[PDB]
């Protein structure tokens, strides 16, 4: 379904590279491609779904 | 309670004494006056004082905790999730009224048992000079002045200046 103007999509997927592994991307057409790599720190962080005002 | 002093053989409380938890009531040659014994209202102070302290740290703090509303329908893995939840939900709420439940029952009982300490603390002291009437009252048989009473209730009472005065009051 029609949506922004297009009726196309594109699906998001993650992978995690371990340090020491090595990642290796391989198309031969339709690749989202990515930029780089977000950190990952792992700690007491996480996310709530509120609607009540930062004081 | 269990003891049976509060709301028991001591007909009911005395809503103007207000120093105090527990304490005498005296009528005596010299008049009619009140004071609090400090010592029984400590100790039950103290242990309600240890108890909540007790029931009280404790907080829960973990762990990126698990989503607990849900905007779709999932079927099996919220399924899960929900049960998970709910089930844990149910254990702490008896978790809790049980807790209150028992630790009350006992708060009641111990100050309970501190009236009852005392009285029996005073019917020692007053070795032979008096006789308990089941209201809570003692009938000292002698003369006992202001100085007399106040001298009972801080500990400092000589059962044997009394004594003979005591006993033919009671016997003859
Ligand atoms: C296959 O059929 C579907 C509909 O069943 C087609 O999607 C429809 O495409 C039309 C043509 O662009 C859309 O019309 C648009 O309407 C919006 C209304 O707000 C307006 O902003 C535009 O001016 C435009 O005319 C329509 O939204 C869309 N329908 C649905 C239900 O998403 C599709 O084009 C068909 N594809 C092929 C290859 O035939
Ligand atoms: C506890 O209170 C009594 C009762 O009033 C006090 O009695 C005094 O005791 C001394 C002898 O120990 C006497 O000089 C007087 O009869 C009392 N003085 C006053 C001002 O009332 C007493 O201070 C306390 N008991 C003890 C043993 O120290």
């Amino acid at each position: 379904p029609w949506v922004r103007g297009l009726s196309s999509r594109i699906s998001i997927y993650w992978t995690i590279v371990k340090p020491g592994d090595v990642l290796v991307i391989n198309s031969n057409g339709n690749l989202i491609a990515p930029r780089g790599y977000f950190k990952m720190r792992t700690g007491k962080s996480s996310i709530m779904r509120s609607d009540a005002p930062i004081d | 309670g269990l003891f049976g002093a509060i709301a028991g053989f001591i007909e009911n409380g005395w809503e103007g004494m207000i120093d105090g938890w527990y304490g005498f009531r005296h009528q005596n040659s010299e008049g009619t006056g009140q004071a609090a014994d400090l010592k029984s209202t400590q100790a039950a102070i103290d242990q309600i004082n240890g108890k909540l302290n007790r029931v009280i740290e404790k907080t829960n703090e973990k762990f990126h905790q698990i989503e607990k509303e849900f905007s779709e329908v999932e079927g099996r893995i919220q399924d899960l999730e929900k049960y998970v939840e709910d089930t844990k939900i149910d254990l702490w709420s008896y978790n809790a009224e049980l807790l209150v439940a028992l630790e009350n029952q006992h708060t009641i009982d111990l100050t309970d048992s501190e009236m009852n300490k005392l009285f029996e603390k005073t019917r020692r002291q007053l070795r032979e000079n008096a006789e308990e009437m089941g209201n809570g009252c003692f009938k000292i048989y002698h003369k006992c002045d202001n100085a007399c009473i106040e001298s009972i209730r801080n500990g400092t009472y000589d059962h044997d200046v009394y004594r003979d005065e005591a006993l033919n009051n009671r016997f003859q």
